[PDB]
């Protein structure tokens, strides 16, 4: 019911600046979890960025403080992300996802909507 | 087994309540043993819980459902045939109704006073010197009776099994070769999937003690079953849900199909979370 | 076996209904039995069915009927043989129709009050000590009638299978050698047909379970019918049918055909679209 | 066994007590047997003691309260139903309220003098024999409604298998066949567990003994244990913790966790010191 | 077995001494052997001698106390079950004491002359045939009362088996899981080092052997031994005592520590010279 659209990925240096948008399709008032996640080939997947449209508040990784940045337009309802000091560890598949809440029944468990998009951003040097 | 003994109460308004409960709870256990040992109630449960709609008409349903009752129903029917046949619990149970008026085979010696006491007690020999000839009289009629129906029961449960089977290969789509072969398939299918959630099961569970301990100790059968078998991880839920409930001969690109597990592997049966350990990944960096 | 013992109702009008249903109902069950077991009674059943139009003439259809009657017919015929010559059942039902007037060797002791009621209470022992020789001259009789009827019905039944068997040489356009060879020819085809079939829906089962878990727990037999015989898919619907059914004896460019599966076989057999599991590759697009 | 044997003590409030107490005691011995042997009433012990707040819900420990009731209840039912067909405990019970009115079978003579002790004392043969009737009139009753509650037992309990099972299948959010292959990986990893605790116990014990003697004397399985599976040190405290308790089908990832061994080695179990052996090193220091 | 044999001394004041000292007896030396059986008696032994100044809490010392009292009064338990089962024991004690007034069954023919001698003499058959009724009112009473008590006692017992067991799951701060493994370490450890020390005392012995003689008589046996395991001296005096006592589940590091052999072997258990066999080397160079 919901697509997410994501673009901007290319290649570029060290030092560079980078802006990556996803857009939002469908049914966007249930969700409540916008975030950004990064994969590398040889290991897991990591999130760069989240935030609360709930609450309001938000979670920058270790290496995401005083570096990238993520902002949201609700009038848009468009995910952007800012790429600054671009490093060659950032040579990775990056995805936009969205979360419906999640309610915990204690027998069975959580049970909630989770949503994915494609993208990639590689650094040359 | 001398515990089930049967042993009639001599008494009126009494016996025959006796009789109906040693003989119909063991047929009712019998059933209920039928219908739970069977896999087709429990493919038909997970069909009705799936679902979740009464999406299926109800003709399938019918038949599996007269499936189900039919061969669970053989140890009820030859249990009642048996004790039918035996004459004890229906002599029992009906000795209480025998008319007097009705009795013959001797004088009028038998007494109005308590007709009805008289005839519950006379299965337990506690009938008077002077009724000996009534007692028997009685004996070989109500026996009479409970054999005659044991054997109309036969002769009816016969005539159902030929009908039966004369009208299941009559309407079916299928020529009886073909069916004997899907039988067949279906036993070899059952009891390989069986025999491999074994194996599979074994070894996950030897992958997760050698991940706590840091080896297992396996028997040399175990060794064979871990160096030949490797599993990689474990099938996911949709995977297990598409190859559970009832399947009716199904063909794709005129090549028959047996089975929804056969079904699946050609290929033919394969955004919501449920019942997950942890959130979604963004709830869990918070 | 203590169960299905005899037990007769020593009652007018009421001992010759028990036997009846004692010696009918197991012949009964022995002819359904026989009939059931029959493999051409389902072909014939498949041959009515595909046919669906009436097509076959009433010579095959009759003798194809009266091959499986006779065939069934066994069971039933060597019951009643033994029940009648053990002259229990006989007796027990003939005993209150015998005539008092008819009776001899004695003098004419008999009671004229209730004649149907002593005649019927002879066989349990229940004749009174003054009528003892009347009870053994009734005895003597009614089983000697019984066995009588026995002997005659095995001479009867020896004499029809003398002369079926020699109007089936007399009128069949084959000889004798040739029908013993197709009937080795059937009995092996039938065995052969029946072994592959077991092997082949075993490998089939294999090869879906392998694809659900990613290995088979395989025995060392069943290792060498997975390496000896693959198996690449199923064959249709149409390729069972066309063995299924009666055949008799089609005769192409000189030499026999021995069966439909022969027939098959040799090429002799062999756009609607029916019991599909998805609409048409068109209907599926959308 | 001859020591168990039942002794009715024919006496008025007395012989009832003796009943109970004979019939419950091993009734309750069972119970508690059962409850003891079952291994799910010990991680439901351990999971009310770690987490200490009553933070599990009510559905989750009603359901294993259910389950564990229900498995232990199998041997005191059984027993209950043998001694209820027996027939003896219930006579030796309630033969000391029989109402001497609703007595028959006989002539009025049942003495009105001590009505209780009598028929408290008809159970060990200290019947007058001008009572000889009402003894057995007395000992047909009581022991038919005995074997009649037993009946109704067995029926009951069949029923409530039958439903149970019936709404474990209809309820549960797996499949049946997804149910089975965890009850057997349940089963397998039990085994196994058990099996390597053991092997890893003996040889850390075999490294001790070493570190004492200077050798240790082992068989030839034990050197072959010694040999193959080497042990560096113990498992901590919280890792043993991490895999007990009662776990409930949670999934990750889109992929089923059986047990919280398996939950814990794929990784999702997992400042201050408790039980220590001697103070932190700053205090050992002085 | 036959000298051990119940015989009652029918005499007032005298059959119950014999009954309390035939049942104790026995029941004191089983708990004695069951007492001295026990290993854990000797190391609380141990505890209590070497720390030589009441050190140990009351606490521990309670809880080793109650398990060995609890392990060891399993046998007097079963045994005063068996007695008290059987009867005898209790009809022989309490026949003296039964009251004469509360005799019932019979009209009043007790006599009041010597009325505890009767009672007392009523065990051994010796009893008048008036009062013939009046034997079997008392010997089926007292043994009723026998029988009660044992089947209550063994429902006690029960019941304290598992409130013990549920109390011990629930307080003890270690999973039961972990406790299994513990125990499983303390058999396997157990177990090796008596045959460690076995072989290294006969090793030793060789040796003391050999230097006596020139050379060891060994069978093959022992010359593997000998090979294989070579001792070149005792362990001291301090080495045995650091292994010898109680251990309550000491943790070092985040590691768990599982005896004190465990203990001593990972060195966390390691000027006066005492019974020495020579005064100091000072003292003999004098
Ligand atoms: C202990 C056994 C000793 C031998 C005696 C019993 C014979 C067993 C072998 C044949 C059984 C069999 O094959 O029965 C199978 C059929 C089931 O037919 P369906 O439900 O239409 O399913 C279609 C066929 N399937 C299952 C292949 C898909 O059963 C019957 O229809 C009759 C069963 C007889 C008992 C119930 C009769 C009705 C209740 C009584 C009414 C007064
Ligand atoms: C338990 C067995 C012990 C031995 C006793 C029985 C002999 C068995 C061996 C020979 C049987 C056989 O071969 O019978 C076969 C024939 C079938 O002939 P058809 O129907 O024309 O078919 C043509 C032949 N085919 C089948 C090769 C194609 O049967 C009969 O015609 C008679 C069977 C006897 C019982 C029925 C008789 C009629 C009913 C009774 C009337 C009062
Ligand atoms: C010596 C044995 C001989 C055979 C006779 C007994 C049959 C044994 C095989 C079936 C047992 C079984 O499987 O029982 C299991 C169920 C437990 O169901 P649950 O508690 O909801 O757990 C859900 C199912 N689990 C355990 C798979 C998670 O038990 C019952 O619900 C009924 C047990 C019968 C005795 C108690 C009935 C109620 C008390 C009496 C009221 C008057
Ligand atoms: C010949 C045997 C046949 C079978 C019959 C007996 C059952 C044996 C298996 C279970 C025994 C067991 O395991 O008992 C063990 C416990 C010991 O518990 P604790 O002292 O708190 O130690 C804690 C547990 N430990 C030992 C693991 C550390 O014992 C009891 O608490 C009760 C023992 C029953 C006899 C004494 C009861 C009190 C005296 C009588 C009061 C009227």
């Amino acid at each position: 019911q919901v697509q997410l659209v994501e673009s901007g990925g290319g290649s570029v240096q060290a030092g560079g600046s980078l802006r990556l948008s996803c857009a939002a399709s469908g049914n966007i008032r249930n969700i409540s979890y916008l975030g950004w996640f990064r994969q590398a080939p040889g290991k897991e997947r990591e999130g760069v960025a989240a935030l609360w449209t709930t609450q309001g508040q938000t979670y920058y990784a270790d290496s995401v403080k005083g570096r990238f940045t993520v902002s949201l337009d609700n009038a848009k309802n468009t995910v952007y992300l800012q790429m600054n000091s671009l490093k060659p560890e950032d040579t990775a598949l990056y995805y936009c996802a969205a979360a419906t809440s999640g309610q915990y029944n204690p027998l069975r468990g959580y049970h909630y909507n989770e949503y994915w998009g494609q993208g990639t951003q590689v650094t040359v040097s | 087994f001398s515990v089930v003994a049967f042993h009639c109460p001599c008494s009126p308004a009494r016996n025959y309540l006796y009789g109906l409960a040693a003989i119909g709870v063991p047929a009712l256990v019998l059933f209920i043993i039928g219908i739970i040992l069977n896999n087709h109630t429990w493919n038909l449960v997970a069909e009705c819980q799936h679902r979740r709609t009464k999406n299926c008409s109800a003709a399938p349903t019918f038949l599996l459902l007269s499936s189900i009752l039919g061969r669970a129903a053989v140890a009820p029917v030859t249990w009642s045939v048996i004790s039918l046949l035996r004459g004890e619990a229906y002599v029992c149970a009906l000795s209480e109704f025998v008319d007097p008026s009705s009795l013959t085979a001797r004088e009028e010696h038998f007494p109005s006073a308590h007709a009805t006491e008289i005839l519950a007690r006379f299965p337990c020999k506690e009938n008077p010197d002077n009724l000996s000839d009534f007692r028997e009289e009685v004996s070989r009629r109500l026996r009479y009776e409970s054999q005659l129906f044991g054997w109309l029961l036969i002769g009816v449960v016969a005539i159902l099994v030929f009908l039966t089977k004369c009208l299941k290969h009559y309407c079916s789509p299928l020529s009886y070769r073909q069916e004997a072969y899907w039988a067949q398939y279906r036993a070899n299918e059952d009891q390989l999937f069986q025999r491999t959630a074994e194996v599979h099961s074994r070894v996950l569970a030897a992958n997760n003690v050698r991940r706590f301990f840091g080896f297992v100790a396996l028997n040399k059968d175990d060794e064979e079953l871990i160096a030949n078998f490797p599993v990689e991880g474990t099938q996911p839920r949709p995977q297990w849900n598409a190859i559970t409930g009832v399947y009716l001969y199904r063909e794709n690109q005129g090549l028959p199909l047996y089975s929804r597990l056969h079904k699946w592997a050609q290929g033919l049966a394969g955004d919501n979370v449920e019942m997950a350990l942890l959130p979604s990944a963004l709830e869990v960096l918070f």
